[PDB]
RNA sequence: GGUUGCGGCCAUAUCUACCAGAAAGCACCGUUUCCCGUCCGAUCAACUGUAGUUAAGCUGGUAAGAGCCUGACCGAGUAGUGUAGUGGGUGACCAUACGCGAAACUCAGGUGCUGCAAUCU
RNA sequence: GAAGACAUUGUCAGGUGGGGAGUUUGGCUGGGGCGGCACAUCUGUUAAACGAUAACGCAGAUGUCCUAAGGGGGGCUCAUGGAGAACAGAAAUCUCCAGUAGAACAAAAGGGUAAAAGCCCCCUUGAUUUUGAUUUUCAGUGUGAAUACAAACCAUGAAAGUGUGGCCUAUCGAUCCUUUAGUCCCUCGGAAUUUGAGGCUAGAGGUGCCAGAAAAGUUACCACAGGGAUAACUGGCUUGUGGCAGUCAAGCGUUCAUAGCGACAUUGCUUUUUGAUUCUUCGAUGUCGGCUCUUCCUAUCAUACCGAAGCAGAAUUCGGUAA
RNA sequence: UUGACAUUGUGAAGAGAUC
RNA sequence: GUGAUUUCUGCCCAGUGCUCUGAAUGUCAAAGUGAAGAAAUUCAACCAAGCGCGGGUAAACGGCGGGAGUAACUAUGACU
RNA sequence: GUCGAAUUUGGGUAUAGGGGCGAAAGACUAAUCGAACCAUCUAGUAGCUGGUUCCUGCCGAAGUUUCCCUCAGGAUAGCAGAAGCUCGUAUCAGUUUUAUGAGGUAAAGUUAAAUAUGUAAGAAGUCCUUGUUACUUAAUUGAACGUGGACAUUUGAAUGAAGAGCUUUUAGUGGGCCAUUUUUGGUAAGCAGAACUGGCGAUGCGGGAUGAACCGAACGUAGAGUUAAGGUGCCGGAAUACACGCUCAUCAGACACCACAAAAGGUGUUAG
RNA sequence: CACGGACCAAGGAGUCUAACGUCUAUGCGAGUGUUUGGGUGUAAAACCCAUACGCGUAAUGAAAGUGAACGUAGGUUGGGGCCUCGCAAGAGGUGCACAAUCGACCGAUCCUGAUGUCUUCGGAUGGAUUUGAGUAAGAGCAUAGCUGUUGGGACCCGAAAG
């Protein structure tokens, strides 16, 4: 699909609480970040003997992901998240 | 009917074209048939005896990379002779990757042949599926046997292409046979006029391209993918534009 | 080894054993769903009219 | 496979009444519904917002809630062996009054009149409704009307 | 009673062919400087009520007219259907008993009704 | 004698390793297998005028598409036909009539829509924020989709009003783990600081077997617990077929419908065809054929006696009673 | 089958900015 | 692995396998290494063998088709 | 069959259980071999088969919904029992009537039944009178709830009501089958799938000779009386009754379900 | 014409327990439970008892934390019973439990943000179609019994295996 690079929506900053202009960019994953509790645990149970102790998921079906938008308030720098329906093409651009 | 051959593409929907070619490639090899009844994913063939359903597949391998399974249903037997009458159903299944679509091979597959890349376009489909480096211009092929061992699926359909218009080309030579490796500037057909962009792309098909001519390709920056083989490679090794096929 | 899947036979007959009991509806029904704006005022309407007699009743 | 939708199998059900198509007439919106009124639900197939499910066609309910474009409706729905009390949100295109209350109030007032009238008339009210009785006696008069003898009639082809 | 503005149900109000309308009111009609809108003051806009024509709009009348609508011991107690029988019939289906009860077609009449506000010899 | 801080030895690490070990190798299903998706869904129908209603019933569709195809407002009228204009033709473009929708409305089907819900323009982001009530499938649980308000803040329009995505009916997802936003809050428990990690609130990453395991074959060497809830095998029912007998005679036969026939078809019979179903039997009715031997049926091959011929005799042919 | 650490001490050459 | 003798053992190294006096600058863990940080730590390079690359191999497992033409009635079809 | 050699055999000896040995058959390894034998873990686990021990009284089902790697099984709701609880003129009801909606099947050729279906027929009512509010209004005007006053049993239609409501708690079941009136798949079926009601399963009794379901009727122990459905020549309890006709059958006919018969023939016989 | 049963006698199958739900009886009752132990005794009994501890009397959030009366512990509809009048019928007064319903109170989440202050701490006040297994003149604790569930060999018997 196609979406703007800009939106005026309701912003809650404790400063704003009104419709303000935002800057749209597309959300992405973020680093795996070891030392996470669930990774520290999973590192331990995988140690030793007994092979793979946890399920390995081969069952994918979906051919797309939902699309999450990242709205920064141009004024008070606060942020929001907002989610579009599934689509095969996405651009935050123009044309 | 004493035999039935059942063929399924199992894709959304891209292979509805080539089943037309099968009937053409069924037409050369002659033998004998009774009926044909489509299924959502393909044809059902019905034959006399069991002997023609063998010849149907024997010639079905050389054209297309299929695996085949068999069952039986015995409708009766004459208890004097011991003879048996069965209805033999051959279920044939094809690789769900259609010529000139964007594939991401699993790392184990990649480095078992030439250590080819992860991004590949499926050049041609025959008794083996052939794969082509879009940039590196290296050749590899996946035999039908080895595909069914680990069943990966194509990343993007041939129906996902967008139109491109070629500003200029720069050739590095290289090509082995039949091919010309070259480097090209390209702008999207809709994108060219109203703002601008130029995607400088290293591609195959460098002798075929006349300046300003139209070419189809996958534009990956816009394309959203949920594949797993895609999230795991890397994001700095993927070309943003993969040039596929030219318009005449 | 197929089964017998659906039937409605006997279900209407089981239904009338204890037999289709009624709302048991009450005076003063629940104000669930009533207009919040009407319902806010209705608080203070009753709130005031109770104290209305607290001036008379003493 | 089988399909059970929200509006499934309503083909003839929401149709618009041949030569009644088009825009809704404007006494529909001039009608004032109150809490305690009894109303009949007939869907209007042209107005999609606020439109009841195909179970509530023709069902009759009471108004517990009045709001901007819509009204509240309490229905009694049979599920299993019991009746559940349903609350519904419907726009006034899909509602109208049921005249049984208009006719009921007409008889309540007449009954008030007759009694208070009969309060100076020395009772003997007879204020119920009684079923059609067996018809009392009478004398026909054959004078001017002579019994006409009829008999069954023979068969014929007439083809 | 005519006429206008705003309506109520939305053909008894529609459609088709002809004809008449006094006063009053609508309307056609004149103009392009300002408001404003167009390929084009035709549409819309603004200006005069002066200079004109009731020709069309519109209101009314007519019509063994198509349409619509109301009524008929009109089709018809007909078709259909609920209940009942150790009824009939090889069968398909059909009578009888207690009940309910139609429709097109035909025929006959009807061809807008009305609310608030002003207005006219 | 040779060898020498290398081999060896110990401990980690990558790779190789059916030589070996442990385990698995979906579901419904007119047996099981293949196929399919009736496994999550949507429309018409099957459905017998409220609602409800099954089959591997029938016709199709769904995993997407859209910053407009969302929202508000304004102006306008479609399909099609008719009559006119250089090139211009069966259609280009222009103009006037008639035109109840025969068009269009992202897609399947059905509903809906005419100063619109369509066509064309103009402005915009309500496809926002906080969360509760309600309907639907239903246990009146979850998910999905929706309905009507409330508290804010906004778009449009002169304004009434209208809009919480798509005119309406489908287009989708738990726990655990990872991650992001939010307040800039809570905890790290001997007391503090900075990193780190963990919480509360709201999103996303996926389970299509769609209330959601992480999973290849094979046995003709086979095993167990069971099943006639279920196949092969007799029987039972049906007769599609198979095979047999009438009725009308369009017609072959030198002419001649019935000496001898029958096509079109229609009416029946048959359990020595093949099937369909799955009623009895899997804590067993010993499965093919022949050999041996008895008996019954008639739908008569021979023999008996008859009727018929287009029967001279001879011969043969059709029927009759007859087992 | 390979790498690293330990067994493991004594020191020379020649290339690579350790072999 | 084949199965006395006699007589022969055709073509095929693309796949799978085995092998290599072969080569490159791809990928590669642990340790060491360099950087950033107050530290936990993060990252960046480097790296063996193995695979990747190239060669040999069928008395290794194994395979030995399809589409065409072309010799004096048809037709056979040595060959391209 | 072989019988001078890859022969036959005694004793000693070595090889032991995921092992041994095999001129190979998954052969042999103490009547045991596709993993021996013996003890323990072991009363291994079983959603699967079988069994489950005394009487009598009162009550009495289900084979259906939703979800499950769910389909020979469970959870859930329904049916059921038991314990009662607050109450008692009383709200109800597998029913009609009046009043009023919705429907789009049969017939009709857009119209529109029959049977089923929603609501109402009063006290939680009606009419008046004057209070409250921060919602609503241009507004002492509405909305919602109230104060004071008034109208009681023909109080607002029929009939009925071994009383109305309320809660807790738990068993079994979750294979159904048949007939009627409709109906899809199938050529049809004692076939498969639905819709309504009634039955069988769980139920004897009288009749259909016989039979789970058909007709009559449901059951404490008896006595008499009267009947149901079916019958009344004899077996067989009850008329070899009465009345009026038809049929002669070198295979007559005899009572529903039901244990079947056709097209059409016949100077057979009667009546139109 | 499915399975077991030739016959007879004797054995032979829903038990115990740990932890709980409902129900009932009993003692006390804002409490309750003597028995781990000590004193004692006719000696595994019975009798007597200090300290604690368990449940209960306070809920709510992840947590840091905070913590139940605007009022005769409120109002409205209905309510057994009692009281007043009346010959009675019935009306009026009061109305426990209990059902409905709207409020007030405590906690959590979002919003407001006072006199005040180590100038970012403090959190008064006032809200809200929000949320809780809460308050609103306590009812639980102990033992016993029926029935039900979970773990155990688990009503009895039975595998192929490991």
């Amino acid at each position: 699909v196609n979406v703007p690079k800009t939106r005026k929506t309701y912003c809650k900053g404790k400063t704003c609480r009104k419709h303000t202009q935002h800057k749209v960019t597309q959300y992405k994953a973020g680093k795996a970040s070891l030392f996470a509790q669930g990774k520290r645990r999973y590192d331990r149970k995988q140690s030793g003997f007994g092979g793979q102790t946890k399920p390995v998921f081969h069952k994918k079906a979906k051919t797309t992901k939902k699309v999450v938008l990242r709205l920064e308030c141009v004024k008070c720098k606060t942020r929001a998240q907002l989610t579009l329906k599934r689509c095969k093409h996405f651009e935050l651009g123009g044309e | 009917w004493r035999a039935t051959v059942q063929i399924r593409q199992k894709v959304p929907h891209k292979r509805t074209f080539l089943f037309l070619e099968q009937l053409i490639l069924k037409h050369n090899a002659h033998v004998d048939t009774i009926s044909i009844s489509e299924a959502k994913d393909g044809l059902d063939f019905f034959y006399a005896q069991k002997n023609h359903a063998v010849k149907m597949i024997d010639f079905l391998n050389a054209v297309v990379p299929i695996k085949h399974k068999k069952s039986e249903e015995l409708i009766s037997q004459d208890t004097h002779t011991g003879a048996s009458t069965y209805k033999f159903s051959y279920s044939v299944e094809i690789v769900p990757i259609c010529k000139d679509d964007l594939v991401v091979l699993p790392k184990k597959l990649a480095k078992s042949m030439g250590n080819i890349s992860q991004f590949v376009l499926c050049s041609k489909i025959s008794n083996t599926v052939q794969f082509m480096d879009p940039t590196t211009l290296q050749t590899a092929d996946l035999s039908p046997s080895v595909y069914w061992r680990a069943p990966f699926n194509a990343l993007a359909d041939v129906t996902q292409l967008v139109e491109f218009i070629v500003l200029d080309v720069d050739s590095t030579g290289i090509s082995r046979g039949n091919r010309v490796l070259a480097d090209i500037t390209v702008a999207r057909t809709s994108d060219l006029g109203v703002n601008d962009q130029v995607y400088y792309v290293r591609s195959h098909l460098g002798g075929i391209c006349h300046a300003g001519d139209s070419v189809m390709g996958y534009f990956i920056a816009n394309s959203n993918y949920n594949s797993d083989l895609f999230d795991g490679l890397n994001i700095d090794y993927v070309p943003d534009v993969v040039l596929v096929k030219k318009l005449y | 080894a197929k089964s017998k899947n659906h039937t409605a036979h006997n279900q209407t007959r089981k239904a009338h054993r204890n037999g289709i009991k009624k709302p048991k509806t009450y005076k003063y029904p629940s104000l669930k769903g009533v207009d919040p704006k009407f319902r806010r005022n209705h608080k203070h309407a009753l709130h005031g009219t109770a104290k209305a007699l607290a001036a008379a009743k003493k | 496979g089988k399909s059970h939708g929200y509006r499934s199998r309503t083909r003839y059900m929401f149709q618009r009444d041949f030569r009644k198509h088009g825009a809704v007439h404007l006494s529909t919106y001039l009608k004032v519904y109150k809490v305690g009124d009894i109303v009949d639900i007939k869907a209007n197939g042209s107005i999609q917002k606020g439109m009841p499910h195909k179970f509530y066609q023709g069902k009759t309910g009471v108004v517990y809630n009045v709001t901007k474009s819509s009204v509240g409706v309490i229905i009694n729905k049979m599920v299993g062996n019991r009746y559940l009390e349903k609350r519904l949100n419907l726009r006034v295109e899909h509602i109208k009054h049921s005249k049984c209350r208009q006719e009921f109030l007409e008889r309540v007032k007449a009954n008030a009149a007759k009694r208070a009238e009969a309060k100076a008339q020395g009772v003997a009210v007879q204020l119920k409704r009684q079923p059609a009785q067996p018809r009392e006696s009478r004398i026909v008069s054959t004078e001017g009307n002579v019994p006409q003898t009829l008999a069954p009639v023979p068969y014929e082809t007439f083809i």
